[PDB]
RNA sequence: UUGACCUCAAAUCAGGUAGGAGUACCCGCUGAACUUAAGCAUAUCAAUAAGCGGAGGAAAAGAAACCAACCGGGAUUGCCUUAGUAACGGCGAGUGAAGCGGCAAAAGCUCAAAUUUGAAAUCUGGUACCUUCGGUGCCCGAGUUGUAAUUUGGAGAGGG
RNA sequence: GGUUCUUUGUAAAGUGCCUUCGAAGAGUCGAGUUGUUUGGGAAUGCAGCUCUAAGUGGGUGGUAAAUUCCAUCUAAAGCU
RNA sequence: GAAGAGACAUAGAGGGUGUAGAAUAAGUGGGAGCUUCGGCGCCAGUGAAAUACCACUACCUUUAUAGUUUCUUUACUUAU
């Protein structure tokens, strides 16, 4: 979730949704990098597992799909940002109450 | 086509046995591949539309092709690009309307 | 360069086989005998202007009037565009 | 260029003629209507015309057509299934404009002869042009039946102040192949002559006499 | 690969996503120094296709240049000559802002060689460029025959002599009838066309 | 508490590199006026002098987003020529190319865009030993935000 | 010349046919405008500002423009 | 961002001058019934017009929705 420039991955959720590939936006390119012996990986993927992990992969894919791909159509419609700072937010909610 | 054997006229020139050389791989520099079509379609739906493209779609919906093409010629530099851009916006309009 | 002229293509291919016949390629690890260096390949294989016709043959006069032919070729080319336009409008009328 | 898709309008007809015949029957003859709505057009200033377009087949076999001429045209009318009046009766009848309207409305359209080209519009014409059917001379040697059967399928494109010019192409009783070719040629020719061509027309209308309000475009 | 998506995405500069990134980045660059080292290319696909390599000895700098015309730098606008040369304000530098950017980056890092450069951003006051540089002293470049051409001394300060892509564009180096004045170098053409050629046996 | 990552720093840190000179020729930028027009402002002088920056033994250009309109040529450069011609110009004064053709010399090519994915196969550096313009092993690092191999449109790739 | 290293290689290159493909450079092309420059003349190149593409697409074809073809190359990356 | 008002498109909404036919008649030709009605138009009178049916609405805003954005001041804060 913290790649710079973000252009490198910003199309990945769309591509995964288009291609039917389950994806999760996850905290840490450093965390991804430590599981591939790098400082930073920016992406990780499983193309196949062993039988002893197929059920764990299936259940985790189901939870990850419920969190990312199944929300993709709604998340695509909503703008982030527009959040105020501490002082501006205070001075906004006092005028919401006052008038 | 075929030379007429004389020095003036429509197909003037010397009659010679022709050979039709094998096509160069250049002369296909401007060809859409399956990779390019996929990538451009994904980027279209990710990035959405430009402000002038949105104005063009509104113009097509409201005043029609002639006024849309005039503004498109202004925004782009030429009539041939204005036309191509306007039938493009027609395609987005048609796809959004149908189904 | 592209080949669209069979005569020129045949001439160059004959040129290539003829050159192959008259060179010796020494092996990359053979004895490499001396072969009397000839300085000019161009002088060995000169460019020949082909024969346009025979020196003499029979007069064949069909009454074509070559000058009339040139005039009519100019006229047909000069009036193709307008005559096609009048043909197209005449076809489209009723 | 034919923007109208015959592939879709043919199945629109196949899903509408059944409506007008089988699932919703009516012994009264059903008449198929064709209306064309304009876009960004001003008939007040632009050229105005009374277009005529012959269709392959007769729309309604029960229409009334009246001929003006001498006794010869009067008797031949009975050999063509049409009515005909004399000349001196309408010469002595021209005074009242309301009666001329009353005899106008009984007939869908009128035609005349060449002996009466210069005279019929002088008396009959004033109150007859209000219906909108200009009479046409028909000669004695010319086949009366052939002329009437030519004008039976004529399509009157009388351009007026209203942009919804309703003209009936035909009926559902006849075959559908000719009806489809009819609507295709009528719209194509009108759009062809239009100054701005396809961009001029805004709406297309194909209607059943009792069918609901369906919009093709 | 991803570079094809990046290349297509970068062409949509006025989409919402690139407009947001543009505003955030142009603020960031303005806060930093006029010339500063970049830790990495912000356009990896663009850097690659200009010849950047992710290896030791390739360097990226970021530079901003003031936009606009070149005001003739005379005192009080007083040009001392005929009225055809009285212009001061609507005058244009014959090299691009990208060339000025490479020239200043090359002066700052005179131990490196400018390979190419690319646009990253602009506002009304500045244009922002990233410049690709190669270290000719670095062994990863001195070996590796695909890049040790830049080690030869004839490639010292290419950007000063107009030998980069923006340099040759500004110089007019192109084939065809449109570049008759500037095909082999316009000053060299001018000399050749203004040379009087006299032979021993005069023609 | 701790260990990363990113970004940004410091060190008389290890190793390097730039500067300045010369500048006839070369690549650019900037840029006049005297002069001519029998005056003069456009024009001319001149895309010159002066000024600034950057090279080498040559430089630059260079393997066509070329020329052409032919029965087609075929990177670049230079010479003869085209030609004081097409064209530009208070159409005044003046200015002014290019294609073809004959010659000199000739030489071709490289990346980006592609999954190695049954294995980052890639590289700087430190160190040790050597056959020291370098090699080998060991280690640290760079690098997957992509280093090697494979392809460059003339193609070429995968599979058979 | 000549002397050795002589699995010094299943290592590299090339070659035919079939099938499926064939990724080819964006504030760039291009356009408007301003200035400069050119023999380049409704605009030769260059540069600033505004607009800003496509993918049988794009450039050019020395008179501006629309419609229809055709020809010819393959830019916006690089070495010699 | 806003009081929000336009304006645009994306659905529905209704009504409407004189005359008198058989009725406040704004536009077409159609020629006589689907219908709880034998009401309504029809072969009948008549008025500029036939009148059930509008096919679109010739014309709208009187109002509701998300697509737009001309604004017109106004507020915001992160660019400056
Ligand atoms: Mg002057
Ligand atoms: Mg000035
Ligand atoms: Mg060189
Ligand atoms: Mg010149
Ligand atoms: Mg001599
Ligand atoms: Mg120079
Ligand atoms: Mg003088
Ligand atoms: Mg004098
Ligand atoms: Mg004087
Ligand atoms: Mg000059
Ligand atoms: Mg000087
Ligand atoms: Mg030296
Ligand atoms: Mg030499
Ligand atoms: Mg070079
Ligand atoms: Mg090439
Ligand atoms: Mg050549
Ligand atoms: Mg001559
Ligand atoms: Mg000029
Ligand atoms: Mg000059
Ligand atoms: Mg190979
Ligand atoms: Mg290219
Ligand atoms: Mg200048
Ligand atoms: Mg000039
Ligand atoms: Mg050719």
């Amino acid at each position: 979730n913290d790649v710079d420039p973000i252009e490198l991955v910003v199309f990945l959720p769309a591509l995964c949704k288009k291609m039917g590939v389950p994806y999760a936006i996850v905290k840490g390119k450093a965390r991804l990098g430590t599981l591939v012996n790098q400082k930073t990986s920016a992406v990780a993927a499983l193309t196949e597992v062993r039988a002893e992990d197929e059920a764990a992969l299936a259940k985790l894919v189901s939870t990850i799909d419920a969190n990312f791909a199944d929300k993709y159509d709604e998340v695509k419609k909503h703008w982030g940002g527009g959040i105020l700072g501490n002082k501006a937010q205070a001075k906004m909610d006092k005028r919401a109450k006052n008038s | 086509t075929v030379k007429t054997g004389i020095a003036i006229g429509l197909n003037k020139g010397k009659k010679v046995t022709s050979m039709t050389p094998a096509p160069k791989i250049s002369y296909k520099k401007g060809a859409a591949s399956n990779r390019t079509k996929f990538v451009r379609s994904l980027v279209r739906e990710i990035a959405g539309l430009s402000p002038y493209e949105r104005r063009l779609i509104d113009l097509i919906r409201n005043s029609g092709e002639k006024r849309a093409r005039k503004v498109a010629k202004k925004r782009l530099g030429s009539f041939t690009r204005a036309k191509a851009k306007v039938e493009e916006m027609n395609n987005i309009i048609a796809a959004s309307r149908r189904h | 360069r592209q080949n669209r002229n069979q005569e020129i293509f045949d001439a160059n291919v004959q040129r290539l086989k003829e050159y192959q016949s008259k060179i010796i390629v020494f092996p990359r690890n053979g004895k490499a005998p001396e072969a009397e260096q000839v300085l000019s390949a161009a002088a060995t294989f000169p460019i020949a202007q082909p024969a346009t016709d025979v020196e003499a043959r029979a007069v064949q006069d069909n009454g074509e009037s070559a000058f009339r032919t040139l005039r009519l070729a100019r006229s047909e080319k000069k009036f193709r565009g307008i005559r096609e336009k009048r043909a197209r409008e005449k076809a489209e009328a009723e | 260029m034919s923007k109208i898709t015959s592939s879709q309008v043919r199945e629109h007809v196949k899903e509408l003629l059944k409506y007008s015949n089988e699932t919703k029957k009516r012994n009264f003859l059903e008449t198929v209507e064709l209306q064309v709505g304009l876009k960004n057009y001003d008939p007040q200033r632009d050229k105005r015309f009374s277009g005529s377009l012959k269709l392959p087949n007769c729309p309604r076999p029960n229409m009334s057509i009246c001929i003006f001429g001498d006794a010869f045209d009067v008797d031949r009318a009975k050999s063509c299934g049409v009515d005909a009046m004399s000349v001196d009766d309408l010469k002595k009848l021209n005074k009242n404009k309301k009666l001329i309207k009353k005899l106008s409305k009984k007939y869908n359209a009128f035609i005349a002869s060449e002996v009466l080209i210069k005279q019929v519009p002088r008396l009959l014409g004033p109150q007859l042009s209000k219906a909108g059917k200009f009479p046409t001379p028909v000669s004695h040697n010319d086949d009366l039946y052939g002329k009437v059967t030519d004008v039976r399928s004529t399509i009157k494109f009388q351009l007026k102040k209203v942009l919804c010019l309703a003209v009936a192409v035909g009926n559902v009783e006849m075959e559908e192949d000719v009806l489809v070719n009819q609507i295709l040629m009528s719209v194509n020719f009108f759009v062809s002559l239009l100054k701005k061509n396809w961009q001029n027309v805004g709406s297309l209308v194909v209607k059943s006499s009792m069918g609901p309000a369906f919009r093709l475009y | 690969g991803a570079y094809k998506y990046l290349e297509e995405l970068q062409r949509k500069k006025q989409s919402d996503v690139l407009r947001f990134l543009q505003r955030v980045r142009v603020w960031e660059y303005r806060q930093k120094n006029v010339i500063h080292r970049a830790a990495r290319p912000t356009r990896p696909d663009k850097a690659r296709r200009l010849g950047y390599k992710a290896k030791q000895g390739f360097v990226i700098y970021r530079v901003r240049v003031r936009r606009g015309n070149r005001k003739r730098p005379v005192p009080k606008g007083a040009t001392y000559g005929k009225p055809t040369n009285q212009g001061v304000n609507e005058l244009k530098y014959q090299r691009s802002l990208r060339a000025t950017a490479e020239e200043r980056v090359g002066r700052r890092a005179a131990n490196l060689r400018v390979l190419n450069s690319y646009w990253v951003n602009q506002d009304s006051t500045y244009k922002y460029f990233e410049v690709i540089l190669v270290d000719p002293q670095h062994k990863a470049i001195r070996r590796d025959a695909r890049y040790n051409w830049i080690c030869d001394p004839v490639h010292k300060h290419r950007e000063a002599r107009g030998l980069t892509a923006t340099g040759k564009k500004s110089r007019g180096i192109n084939k065809g009838h449109k570049f008759n004045n500037t095909k082999a170098g316009r000053r060299k053409t001018w000399k050749r066309q203004n040379t009087l050629s006299l032979w021993r046996y005069r023609k």
